[PDB]
Order: C-alpha cells, then structure tokens, then sequence
C-alpha cells in the first residue's frame, strides 16, 4: 500500500485547500517545497487551523522537526503519530481520509 | 517569504 501522505510538488496554497476540508486534528500531508526545492515540508490541520512545518536536515542528513532525528521521512511521520509536532500544542499526526 | 511554524525569522 503507498503512504496516503506524499502529495509530491503541490503549492502550499493547495495543501491548505485541502486539509481546511479534513475533519479530524493530526490530518496531515507531506510535499515537496516549492519555496525550497530540495526541502520537504508537512502540513497540519488542527483545530480549525492548518499549520506548516519545515523539515529540517542536519550535517549528518537526518531529518527532525526539532530535536529528535530520524534516518527517513517515513520513520519522522510514524514517531510524530504520538508524539506532537508542535511545542505549543498537543497535535499528533492522523492520515487523511480519503 | 512563506513562515513554518518550527523556523524562527
């Protein structure tokens, strides 16, 4: 089964679009900036709102969000799906229905 | 320039 999260190279306005469309907190895709070709971003809807991250790399080429790192952008989204996103607020990463 | 809510300007 492919992951029902990688949306490729859509424009930050259309993930927008359609996660403002989702009804559960933590929906969630990831895409392919287009601000920053090379660069992975994750968007996330939560509450009412829908919020953007930037995928951060290190000198090692481990991705993270924060703090903790991770080998793969599978092994990120699956450790966020219970541990929050954010710092301020508790939003865990739920797939896309649909 | 599009803000993400984990990169400080």
């Amino acid at each position: 089964k492919p992951h029902p999260w990688f949306f490729g190279k859509i424009p930050r306005a259309k993930a927008e679009e359609m996660l403002s469309k989702q009804r559960h907190d933590g929906a969630f895709l990831i895409r392919e900036s287009e601000s920053a070709p090379g660069d992975f971003s994750l968007s996330v809807k939560f509450g009412n709102d829908v919020q953007h991250f930037k995928v951060l790399r290190d000198g090692a080429g481990k991705y993270f969000l924060w703090v903790v790192k991770f080998n793969s952008l599978n092994e990120l989204v699956d450790y966020h799906r219970s541990t929050s996103v954010s710092r301020n607020q508790q939003i865990f990463l739920r797939d896309i229905e649909q | 320039k599009p803000f993400y809510v984990n990169v400080e300007f």
